[PDB]
């Protein structure tokens, strides 16, 4: 089976360097091309760069937005596709993929060459993820969103998990027993280079004086784990 | 080099229905050069149409392409619920440019947003700094907005917001705002407000605090 491995990305500072590998299996590129595309957080597909096959000599071409600071190579030893990411941007953060066409000719037997039924499909990798920014590790605050009876619109309440860095946080409630009317939203990315996400539950504003609602946050990077009770104010 | 266009933004169908997506390219290109991709939430893009009306291997014969010069179609002949999704048209005549996107998703009746407001908490005050969140729940379609207000003055440039993507059940959406203040200005100031506006809302709604009761 066709199939396309990206690896190298991580998280760099402002100015710093990558070096991204796109390994192909199933095939190699002799006779095919390679795609960089990449796909900022929230937004549309960006192409980067291609790459030609070893039979059109391997030609490379750079997007305007990169050009002199991304570097498309081969290794052919290793069926590997590099991009050497130099001067990195904090807008170069991104989901990094690589891609190419496959082609295969079924030849009509009786016929030539000319005759045969051309087949194409597409091959991605899973992508690697490039985070730049000049923050440093944080873990979050867990504040919470309290409830009243007084505030319906039933009642609503949530923790704020702010100021945070790197991604992911998790958010779970009540051990993950309670997923009802749970709708926890995308982070953000504050002026500040720290993230901060919602996690917000509707729920009866009549048992608030009987129900528990604790909001589980882990952030893995700096080994933060908190439980937060929200309480009626 | 060529720009893509795409309309809409977002096509609001339901499953069963004909969808027709609309790409302008902005120089004239030969039809080899247009292609079509599909993309869902956390995977990699997959091609449905390449050279305007091909299909790639193993696509649904629901998916055709047609057009050519500058105005290329998608279509759908009928929409089954995985094709919910975003779609991009992209083209390889001048160097290799995708289009904005067009974002598929499913009709319903009209639904306005459920609001409400949370103060600072008594902890974040502690902490040393002040955030007022606004909560616009279960709306459909997707234009919601909300702006904030401190002593009746519209604020700009300190809140941020996000939104969850459509429910799998009641097809709605919501959106969470946060206005980041300092602490000094949260305690400088009395009333604050959130001022939500949506098609479903007889008139738009304000949920509001005072600092302090």
């Amino acid at each position: 089976e066709v199939q396309l491995v990206e690896s190298g990305g991580g998280l760099v500072k402002p100015g710093g360097s990558l070096r991204l590998s796109c390994a192909a299996s199933g095939f190699t590129f002799t006779n095919a091309w390679l795609d960089w595309v990449r796909q900022a957080p929230g937004k549309g597909l960006e192409w980067v760069g291609r790459i030609k096959s070893k039979t059109d000599g391997g030609t490379t071409d750079h997007a305007a937005p990169v050009k002199g600071r991304f570097t498309i190579s081969r290794d052919d030893s290793k069926n590997t596709v590099y991009l050497q990411m130099n001067s990195l941007k904090i807008e170069d953060t991104a989901v990094y993929y690589c891609t190419t066409g496959v082609e295969t000719y079924d030849f009509w037997s009786g016929y030539d060459d000319h005759y045969y039924d051309y087949y194409f499909k597409d091959v991605w990798g899973k992508g690697t993820t490039v985070t730049v920014s000049s923050a440093s590790t944080k873990g979050p605050s867990v504040f919470p969103l309290a409830p009243s009876s007084k505030s319906t619109s039933t009642a609503a309440l949530g923790c704020l998990v702010k100021d945070y860095f790197p991604e992911p946080v998790t958010v779970s409630w009540n051990s993950g027993a309670l997923t009802s009317g749970v709708h926890t939203f995308p982070a953000v990315l504050q002026s500040s280079g720290l993230y901060s996400l919602s996690s917000v539950v509707t729920v009866p504003s009549s048992s608030l004086g009987t129900q528990t609602y604790i909001c589980n946050v882990n952030h893995k990077p700096s080994n933060t784990k908190v439980d937060k009770r929200v309480e009626p104010k | 080099e060529i720009v893509l266009t795409q309309s809409p933004g977002t096509l609001s169908l339901s499953p069963g229905e004909r969808a027709t997506l609309s790409c302008r390219a902005s120089q004239s290109v030969s039809n080899n050069y247009l292609a079509w991709y599909q993309q869902k939430p956390g995977q990699a893009p997959r091609l449905l149409i390449y050279g305007a009306s091909s299909r790639a291997t193993g696509i649904p014969d629901r998916f055709s392409g047609s057009g050519s010069g500058t105005d290329f179609t998608l279509t759908i002949s009928r929409l089954e619920p995985e094709d919910f999704a975003v779609y991009y048209c992209q083209q390889s005549a001048r160097s290799f440019t995708f289009g904005p996107g067009t974002k598929v998703d499913i009709k319903r009746t009209v639904a306005a947003p459920s609001v409400f407001i949370f103060p600072p908490s008594d902890e974040q005050l502690k902490s040393g700094t002040a955030s007022v969140v606004c909560l616009l729940n279960n709306f459909y379609p997707r234009e919601a907005k909300v702006q904030w207000k401190v002593d009746n003055a519209l604020q700009s440039g300190n809140s941020q917001e996000s939104v969850t993507e459509q429910d799998s059940k009641d097809s709605t959406y919501s959106l969470s705002s946060t206005l980041t203040l300092s602490k000094a200005d949260y305690e400088k100031h009395k009333v604050y407000a959130c001022e939500v506006t949506h098609q479903g809302l007889s008139s738009p709604v304000t949920k509001s605090f005072n600092r302090g009761e």
